[PDB]
């Protein structure tokens, strides 16, 4: 089999691989996670370079890994597919092995794992993504908002961004989002997570979807009327 | 030892692209133009054969348009030989779905398969990707009518409109100005043609040099059928439409 | 020890091309010139001996070789990659397909099977392409008679007549304009006669010819009687003689 | 350029440096020789003594295979090891299966297949030893040497490591000085001789002389390490010439 | 385990099957759930060996479950009961085949039919109006052959199932502890908490 | 520059190594010569013993791989032996298997499919040897075949090999058109390695001892090379007339 | 048909003081009604102050013990030359003996 | 220079780099001496610490109750080739009831090492090992190399600055081979042998590692205060 | 390009030594052995203050005496972990009993080495491995990619390591108690690193015989970060 080491240390002790993966990612469209106090939002950025395409059958950007938790990611499209899967799978065996569904942070470890056996394993290159896992655990009303990213390393956040232009929302998150009080309501937390898009999107047309995930399995995908009723309702603040 | 000769074909670039993906990209871009165009009673799939000759045997050759299963056909662009590896292995996917749920495979489920088998060329194994860039056209009871494209890199998208090969940047062009929503298979029909002939690289285009194909569910009630169109039929529908 | 190759030799160049099936192809271009052509009840596949040595017995040396009783090939570029090609070929047509449907395969899907195997030494680990063209010829039920070329990328294209090799640019313009829909077997045999004495140099006899043909069905070389369905091979090697004879004609 | 770089490699010449380089490391060994006599056969090898602290006797480089065959070598010490440990394998397959002892013509191309086998791929590389070797089988006496390539042949009297020129002119004065033969007790005399000889190409340091033999008439067709008395009648022999 | 029961209605199939659990000599549980359900409008109950139905039963489940998350859809009961088949089919000439036999009632919310599918341990399947498995047929198919209808309703369908469990209880020298009965319908999957 | 270290095309559409392999067949700097008579086939070799160390008898490059089959091989002599040990064991399992003693040109074109894998595949090297054939084969009479590094073979009426071939090959073309006839037509084996000697002679212009050459007879159920004494008989015989 | 097990005889008796422990065995081995040895050692000093016993088939016990004593010899070297308690000891010897749970060793062992 | 990127590569010289860059892991070790006399054999280490807070490498392992080393080098390749030698010498034991020969050790381990010079993906061991025991045929002593060349020796020394001691056990060679029946006084030549490779840092309590075995004394290790009465 | 397994003219592995420039880049973590038990501290070092800093666990459990401080690519030390925590209940399993501090290490460092063309290269990370046991009483170990082990009587690593370590040779005596060596890390954690240290910026932990392993809540260690503020103050 082919077993070349492609992921290794340089003199400076940097993985080039796992770096030039982050690269990868930085070319992604923009996605980000903001939680509120009883709810998390997941928006995510589409390109609008590619028109004359089907969304009805197009992939969504933020996929289903159980019915509680949710995953959006920036960065390879394909290489997405492969994390997605194999976190799918783990979430119906630990259902199967235990008896109760994945807690978030359990899954996040898992995918994670995964990513970092990626840049010390023969043969094999890094995933060229960062993933944002979002859910709420089962019997528990604490939004929970992890991020992952190529060499393997996970932390939770209150908001976070990832991909093209994320520099710049992050910016916006840091001096918009308060811990003390989050989003109390999820039209808050929505209209704080389209607005920090509205940093860096273009258009606010189709170029914006929205994804909330309320706990006890309450998750549902705004359509493109609900969400321009929030990208009208902003500017008009702004013109002031 | 070995590791002297190893091109190493699936690694990112210090810009994080994968140069083998990129490099596929730019075989496939010099392949005959693949034309796919979804319209609301079914789909038409339009492609140009490469530099013919006259004494190439039209009638039973094959390099474009091929045939997955009774609902779901194909339009290729890049290395044949590549394309028929893969044609083989939907053809086998469709057949297991089918043994094993007793229903057709929907089209999503297949153009996924198809390209979790590219991607992972992309990542592991040490061998180059696949020269191959895909138009699906299909139909299930689910989603209706849809076009997917998937190229070396192993993302698929779906399409109302889509070329690949060569001129994809002027074709889709074009395709976006013409295209409306409530357009009709014989409205599609003639403008992937037109399309084609205001892209092509040869002189004038002509029934010899085209592979052309639709899905219809103008087909006796509640069905679906495929025609993939004969040399003397499309040679017809070139003066139905007025090219030649 | 090991085969540790397990990466692939052959990979896309920055220019989008594959070096090693063009330079595959390079050495099909030095190779000697082979030729098919397809007549309304037949087929003929014709090629020159270029013999190494007058001291070498050229008749051991076979460039045209059968397939299956119905299917014919030849080659222009790499003899041993030929040879070991139609070995490969021979075997696939009963282990893919007659020990299973209990009859020899068509034409197609045969010529899929060898592209199949020249597209996998494009790809696979540690092997080059196969540095050969292949011509093959052949009969069915269902499509009846049929011609086909096979390129080192595993390509293959449908002929009613072509040329592959040294001066396959002159023969085929020369067969571009002898050819139609009408013609005979006898009138294809002629015409390859006609096109291969182009691009021959020294002597030119059927000792220095090699020529097969897929046509009528030969009871003769059956070798039993008794079914009648079992009617003989339709594929047929021309004999010196045979040659000679319609070379006074010529 | 670059053709030395991989082992199994040909340059435009049709030649395989890296077996070529190997030779080198041959050539850079101590001096081992090997003499074919009436029914048997004589090996003997020098041994340098970098240090007093080096405990005489002990270090023993000859070795045996099966019984009836003895193994000497000069160059990378661990690479003759390691073509014996082979040789030792291949001798019990054969007796295992076929009953009687290997022959040694049989015995030389199992070793001589094995080394020719490191020169096929670049995964592996040539063996850093030419091997003296021999002994007594049903059709008689037989003396082989083995190169890096796996190139072998017969020898009446064989010579290799640093002092292998002056060697081979001493054996070849012996092929003609006695076309009728050599007697096995005279091929230990002249052995040392040899060994004593050809020290001069390592006149630095001084070394131990090590002797081993396998005769029909004094051994029993088994391969027997030269000691005591007769070893020491040889090394007299030997300091009586040099003077 | 023992009695599965299973009957087709208008709208809706139910489901039958016994609580008891025994090892040895002795009854160790009457409340026992023999079913799993595979998607919100798919029901399985199954009877065999002990130990293997509810690994089966369960494996089943997680697979169906992954397809429905994977393409957010639910499979058709006619797909699901293909599935079940080919696994069972394929583990009878396994080294140890896992000795289950189920039913699979399911609501179709594509054609709008409830469909009721019987298979056993080889493999084999058929779909019926209504089914069991091992000696509960004996007793009870000649009740339904004689009073079943395909235009009955779900209440209807429950009174000619406690008319099957009585002649159950009358006539077999096996003491099940009753049934749990669940109908799946157009509306979900619910189990009635009084029979 | 990698494409002259292992077997893939250059851009010229040629193999490097395989070339190379070609060269490496006149390395040892030996002459062979294989020839047709009635009831056999005959192949003689230059035989060179350097030293005068080496036991003369122990130096040969002409093998016997079956008792029909006969093999002489022009280059080094690891790589020889190589070739000679597996020919020998395809030969035996093909007797096996198949119920019948493999043919001359059977062998050869095996030998020759292994030698193509080595030109195809990367990690394993060409064998810079040329194999020469022989046997009295019971279907096509006195054979002659011959594979090099390539994976090319062929049958031979006669044949050459080694640094001055091409003078062999000359010399032997010229008689056979002469006489018009694919063969020796001489009854005995004997008269016919006096022919093969004798035309090498006139060929390389160098006379020969007993010692010099080395000579392989092939005849009907048996392949057997000749003694030195066996070889000075011949030589007698030739200058007697 | 082969039987791979046998039975050599033989009995053993272990008994814990206050402050000490025997292990006695008889020195007998037979099979069937023959006597085999009328002084072979059954009780065997495996170190580290622990004494051990393995009776029923001879072959299955000395095979044990070997084991046994290998793996105290184990300890030492991948531990730091600590001394092997008797409960640890104890648990050890459980691993050794259902590492055949499904070809057993034929013996009643006391330590 | 070009010749040195695989274990697998002869120079045009003949040289083996990789074996070579091995050895010279060796050299950068802390100094470890070795001596016998006809009835004991003594192993003498200096011992190394990372700093002053931290403790100081242990450099002798013990093999068997007959048997053992000291290493020079990469500390976790001694640990592997240290293990292999525990498995040969139980496996002797176990199954012909038989203490492991140390001329016959030394043979394993040069085979052991041979493999991983030879061979392509792999590396050379980074350690050099000084092998003691006493068998059948008296008291033994065993210097190992990497490169697979091992050597039996009255004494040695290997590691940095290994040449004063050498030298010293060159000179005293028919002094202590003389001490029979004394291991203090053996192991005193041997204390003062590895003295002669000392610079600026001397013998303490914490930093001096000796080992011995003999006729009646199985394979012991001092350290600590058990040192501190031959400082 | 050249092997993974290498060795440089100099005789050290390439690898080998590159990691070891990956863990200089690390966020730092100091270790404290004393008689009372062994104190673990490490640097947070959240890159966002959007970053809830309590999801940065890189100090560990591995058993109930044993605990586990990391530095460099952390994302490496999971797999290390996950290996130790097995070890260390294998062993009770097998032995009945708690497994020695050493003996643990040493089963960590056996998977250092095993890399090369087995996993494709050496471990990113250091572990400061702090335990205690019957036998040898209160320990801490410092485990490289390298496959050695030196055990220390204090320990820093990761980027501010070699200027901490001179403040540790200073600082350190054999009478220290375990309150002093929780002011003692504290004060070498504030000194080198980059951001003001407060209780949710850095973390404390120890090991005691008694209670076992323990990380310390916020709330203990914000008194701790003000008792050090004020006994600072006092002179
Ligand atoms: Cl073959
Ligand atoms: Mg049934
Ligand atoms: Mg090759």
């Amino acid at each position: 089999g082919y077993d070349r080491a492609l992921s290794i240390f340089s003199p400076d002790g940097h993985i080039f691989q796992v770096e030039y993966a982050l690269e990868a990612v930085k070319r992604g469209t923009c996605a980000v996670g903001v939680k509120g106090k009883n709810c998390v939002v997941l928006g995510c950025e589409r390109r609008s370079t590619l028109k004359l395409q089907d969304t009805r059958i197009t992939p969504s950007k933020v996929s289903k890994i159980d019915s509680h938790v949710v995953l959006s990611f920036s960065g390879l499209n394909a290489d997405s597919r492969i994390l997605i899967e194999k976190a799918r799978v783990e979430a119906q065996s630990h259902r199967l092995t235990l008896e109760d569904p994945v807690t978030v942070e359990y899954l996040t470890r898992y995918v994670a794992g995964v990513q970092q056996r990626y840049t010390q394993s023969g043969g094999v290159r890094p995933f060229g993504v960062s993933t944002l896992i979002a859910g709420f655990d089962p019997r528990d009303d604490e939004p929970k908002l992890y991020q992952t990213e190529p060499s393997g390393i996970y932390s939770s956040w209150s908001a976070q961004t990832i991909g093209r232009n994320s520099k710049t929302v992050r910016e916006f998150l840091e001096k918009n989002y308060d811990r003390k009080e989050p989003p109390a309501t999820v039209e808050e937390c929505v209209k704080l997570t389209v607005r920090s898009l509205l940093e860096v999107v273009q258009t606010g047309a189709k170029n914006i979807e929205i994804t909330v995930v309320k706990p006890d399995s309450d998750i549902v995908a705004l359509s493109s009327e609900e969400i321009n009723q929030y990208v009208t309702q902003i500017e008009q603040e702004k013109q002031e | 030892g070995s590791r002297r000769y190893d091109s190493r074909t699936t690694i990112f670039s210090p810009e994080g692209r994968l140069y083998q993906v990129e490099y596929a990209l730019e075989s496939i871009s010099h392949a005959g133009t693949a034309i796919g165009i979804m319209a609301s009673d079914g789909i038409v799939l339009a492609a140009e054969r490469k530099v013919t000759s006259t004494l190439l045997e039209q009638d039973t050759s094959t390099e474009k348009l091929y045939k997955l299963n009774d609902k779901i056909a194909v339009a290729v662009a890049g290395l044949t030989a590549d394309a028929e590896i893969l044609i083989n292995t939907a053809r086998i996917h469709a057949q297991n779905y089918l043994k094993t749920y007793n229903e057709d495979i929907p089209v999503e489920i297949l153009v996924r398969r198809l390209s979790d088998i590219k991607q992972g060329y992309t990542q592991h194994g040490g061998l180059r990707p696949f020269g191959v860039s895909f138009i699906y056209a299909g139909y299930d009871d689910r989603y209706g009518y849809q076009l997917y494209t998937s190229n070396p890199s192993g993302n698929y998208t779906g399409w109302k409109a889509i070329s690949v090969g060569a001129n994809t940047s002027a074709a889709q062009t074009l395709l976006q100005m013409d295209y409306k929503d409530d357009m009709k298979v014989d409205d599609a029909i003639e403008l992937a043609l037109k399309t084609l002939s205001k892209t092509t690289d040869s002189s004038a285009l002509t029934y010899d040099r085209l592979e052309f194909a639709t899905i219809r569910k103008g087909a006796n009630d509640g069905e679906v059928y495929q025609k993939i169109f004969k040399p003397q039929e499309i040679k017809d529908i070139l003066v139905k439409t007025g090219i030649t | 020890m090991t085969d540790r190759y397990s990466f692939s030799l052959t990979t896309f160049s920055p220019s989008g091309k594959l070096g090693q099936i063009d330079y595959a192809l390079t050495a099909v271009k030095q190779g000697v010139t082979s030729l098919g052509i397809k007549a309304t009840n037949g087929v003929v596949i014709a090629t020159e001996k270029k013999s190494s040595s007058p001291l070498a017995m050229s008749e051991t040396l076979s460039k045209v070789s059968l397939l299956t009783p119905d299917i014919g090939a030849v080659y222009s570029g790499m003899g041993p990659d030929y040879r070991v090609l139609v070995d490969k070929s021979r075997k696939v047509a009963h282990t893919s397909y007659k020990r299973i449907y209990g009859e020899y395969p068509p034409t197609k899907l045969l010529v899929s099977e060898v592209a199949k195997i020249m597209q996998e030494a494009t790809q696979s680990g540690g092997v080059r392409p196969f540095g050969v063209s292949l011509l093959i010829a052949g009969h069915d039920e269902f499509n009846g008679f049929s011609l086909y070329q096979v390129d080192p990328s595993g390509s293959y294209f449908p002929w009613k007549a072509t040329a592959i090799g040294k001066g396959s640019v002159a023969a085929k313009t020369f067969l571009e304009k002898r050819w139609n829909d009408e013609l005979e077997l006898e009138d294809a045999i002629h015409i390859a006669l006609l096109t291969l004495k182009e691009s021959v140099e020294g002597e030119f006899n059927g000792d220095t010819i090699e020529l097969a043909i897929i046509g009528d069905e030969n009871p003769d070389l059956l070798g039993y009687t008794g079914i009648p369905t079992d009617k003989g091979p339709r594929f047929r090697k021309l004999t010196s003689q045979e040659i000679n004879d319609r070379l006074e004609a010529l | 350029t670059g053709y030395d770089l991989s082992n199994s490699v040909f340059s435009p010449d049709g030649r395989n440096f890296q077996v070529e380089y190997a030779v080198k490391a041959v050539e850079n060994g101590t001096t081992s020789i090997g003499i074919k006599c009436n029914d048997g056969v004589v090996f003997a090898v020098e041994k340098l003594i970098t240090s007093k602290l080096l405990v005489p006797q002990k270090n023993v480089k000859i070795q045996v295979v099966d019984r009836h065959i003895g193994c000497v070598y000069s160059g990378l010490i661990p690479d003759g090891r390691h073509l014996v440990n082979r040789g030792r394998e291949e001798a019990a397959s054969f007796k295992k299966l076929y009953k009687t002892p290997i022959p040694i013509p049989a015995f030389a191309d199992r070793l001589g297949q094995y080394v020719q086998a490191h020169t096929l791929y670049n995964s592996v590389r040539p063996f850093g030893v030419s091997t003296i070797f021999g002994g007594v089988d049903k059709n008689g006496a037989h003396l082989y040497m083995l190169e890096p390539s796996g190139s072998y042949w017969g020898y009446k009297g064989a010579a290799t490591g640093k002092g292998r020129q002056s060697a081979k002119a001493e054996l070849e004065k012996l092929v003609d000085h006695h076309p009728e033969g050599l007697s096995a007790r005279e091929a230990v005399k002249q052995a040392a001789k040899i060994i004593y000889l050809a020290h001069e190409d390592n006149k630095e340091k001084d070394f131990e002389l090590e002797i081993s033999w396998c005769s029909l008439s004094e051994t029993n067709g088994l391969h027997k390490f030269v000691k005591g008395d007769l070893l020491q009648e040889a090394i007299d022999f030997a300091q009586k010439e040099i003077n | 385990m023992d009695i599965i029961l299973g009957i087709r209605v208008q709208d809706s199939v139910i489901l039958a099957s016994s609580k008891a659990v025994t090892r040895g000599i002795s009854v160790l549980k009457d409340s026992d759930d023999k079913t799993r359900q595979l998607s919100p409008h798919t029901l399985m109950s199954f009877a065999g060996e002990a130990g293997d139905t509810v690994q089966f039963a369960e494996y089943i489940q997680a697979n169906i479950q992954l397809y429905s998350i994977r393409e957010d859809y639910e499979l058709s009961p006619q797909a699901v009961s293909s599935f079940v088949r080919q696994e069972l089919a394929k583990s009878i000439r396994s080294r140890r085949p896992y000795q289950v036999n189920v039913l699979i009632g399911g609501y179709d919310k594509k054609k709008n039919k409830p469909e009721l599918y019987q298979i056993d341990y080889l493999g084999t399947k058929v779909e019926l109006p209504y089914g069991a498995h091992g000696y509960s047929g004996f007793y009870t198919f000649s009740l339904l052959d004689h009073h079943y209808r395909p235009d009955m309703t779900t209440e209807e369908g429950l009174d000619l199932l406690k008319l099957c469990v009585q002649e159950l209880e009358k006539r077999m020298p096996m003491d099940f502890k009753g049934v749990i009965v669940k109908i799946v319908d157009k509306d979900g999957i619910r189990q009635v908490d009084d029979f | 520059g990698y494409d002259r270290h292992i077997t893939i095309f250059s851009p010229e559409g040629r193999l490097y190594q395989v070339e190379y392999a070609f060269k490496a067949t006149n390395q040892t700097n030996i002459n062979s010569l294989a020839v047709r008579g009635k009831d056999c086939t005959v192949v003689i070799s230059q035989k060179k013993v350097p030293d005068k160390l080496l036991d003369p008898t122990t130096v040969s490059y002409i093998f016997c791989i079956s008792r029909t089959i006969g093999m002489v091989v022009n280059g080094p002599i690891p790589d020889a032996r190589n070739a000679a040990l597996r020919a020998k064991a395809e030969a035996a399992e093909f007797r096996y298997k198949y119920g019948y003693d493999m043919p001359c040109d059977v062998l050869a074109k095996r030998m020759a499919n292994l030698s193509q894998i080595y030109t195809q595949r990367a990690y394993m090297r060409p064998l810079g040897v040329i194999l020469t054939f022989v046997s009295v084969d019971e279907e096509l009479g006195p054979s002659i075949y011959k594979t090099d590094p390539a994976g090319y073979y062929v049958g031979y009426k006669a044949t050459a090999t080694g640094p001055k071939q091409q003078e062999i090959t000359t010399n032997l073309e010229n008689h056979f058109k002469k006489s018009k006839i694919d063969h020796i037509n001489e009854e005995s084996w004997e008269k016919v390695v006096e022919f093969a000697i004798t035309h090498m002679i006139d060929a390389l212009g160098t006379e020969f001892s007993k010692n010099d050459l080395e000579v392989g007879v092939a005849t009907k159920d048996k392949f057997f090379t000749l003694s030195a004494e066996n070889i000075e008989e011949r030589l007698v015989a030739i200058a007697e007339q | 048909q082969f039987n791979p097990y046998g039975d050599n005889g033989g009995t053993i008796l272990g008994i814990a003081g206050e402050d000490f422990a025997v292990l006695a065995g008889d020195t007998r081995n037979i099979t069937d009604y023959s006597i085999n040895s009328r002084y072979e050692p059954k009780v065997f000093d495996c170190g580290d102050n622990i004494v051990m016993s393995a009776n029923g088939f001879a072959a299955d016990g000395d095979a044990l013990v070997k084991r046994f004593k290998n793996s105290v010899k184990w300890y030492h070297f991948d531990h730091n030359d600590k001394k092997l308690s008797i409960n640890s000891a104890a648990r050890n010897i459980q691993h050794l003996l259902y590492s055949r749970r499904f070809f057993p060793y034929y013996v009643y062992n006391i330590i | 220079n070009n010749y040195d990127g695989d274990t697998v590569t002869f120079s045009p010289t003949g040289r083996l780099f990789q074996v070579e860059y091995a050895l010279e892991a060796i050299k950068q070790g802390s100094v470890t001496v070795g001596l016998r006399s006809n009835t004991h054999a003594v192993l003498v280490a200096l011992k190394r610490n990372a700093d002053e807070l931290s403790s100081y490498q242990k450099k002798i392992i013990k093999c068997d109750e007959h048997m053992g080393l000291s290493l020079a080098g990469l500390a976790p390749d001694a640990r592997v080739l240290s293990n292999y030698l525990r498995q040969q010498c139980n496996y002797s034991s176990l199954v012909f009831n038989r203490k492991l020969a140390v001329e016959r050790a030394g043979h394993l381990l040069c085979d052991k090492a041979q493999k991983n010079t030879q061979s392509y993906g792999g590396r050379p061991y980074g350690v050099g090992l000084l092998i003691i025991g006493y068998d059948k045929s008296g008291a033994h002593l065993l210097e190992f190399q990497p490169s697979g060349n091992v050597t039996e020796l009255y004494g040695t020394a290997i590691g940095a600055r290994s040449q004063g001691a050498k030298t010293y056990l060159e000179r005293t060679l028919d002094t202590f081979i003389k001490i029979d029946g004394n291991p203090d006084e053996l192991i005193k030549a041997g204390v003062e042998a590895i003295s002669q490779s000392l610079r600026d840092e001397s013998l303490t309590v914490d930093n001096l590692s000796i080992a011995i075995v003999g006729k009646d004394t199985p394979f012991t290790i001092y350290d600590g205060e058990a040192v501190a009465k031959y400082i | 390009d050249r092997g993974v397994s290498t060795f440089s003219p100099e005789g050290r592995l390439f690898q080998v030594e590159y990691s070891l420039e990956a863990i200089k880049l690390g966020s730092t973590a100091i270790g404290i052995a004393t008689k009372e038990g062994v104190v673990l501290g490490v640097e947070k070092r959240a890159t966002s203050p959007l970053l809830e800093s309590d999801s940065i666990e890189k100090i560990v459990e591995i058993d109930r005496h044993i605990g586990c401080a990391m530095s460099g690519l952390t994302a490496d030390a999971r797999s290390m972990i996950e290996h130790a925590r097995t070890a260390a209940v294998t062993h009770n399993l097998y032995y009945d009993e708690d497994i020695n501090v050493e003996s643990l290490t040493q089963s960590v460092c056996d998977l250092a080495l095993r890399f090369g063309e087995l996993m494709s290269r050496p471990f990113g990370v250091a572990l400061l491995i702090a335990g205690h046991d019957a036998d040898d009483g209160y320990q801490l170990f410092h485990a490289e990619p390298s496959g050695t082990f030196y055990r220390y009587n204090a320990k820093a690593i990761g980027s501010g390591s070699e200027g901490a370590q001179a403040e540790l040779l200073n600082e350190w005596h054999s009478s220290l108690t375990l309150k002093e060596a929780e002011l003692l890390v504290l004060k070498i954690l504030k000194q080198v690193m980059e951001e003001k240290l407060d209780e949710n910026n850095a973390q404390l932990s120890c090991i005691t015989k008694q209670d076992g392993f323990k990380i310390y809540d916020n709330e203990k260690t914000a008194e701790l970060i003000k008792e050090l503020k004020e006994k600072e103050a006092a002179e």
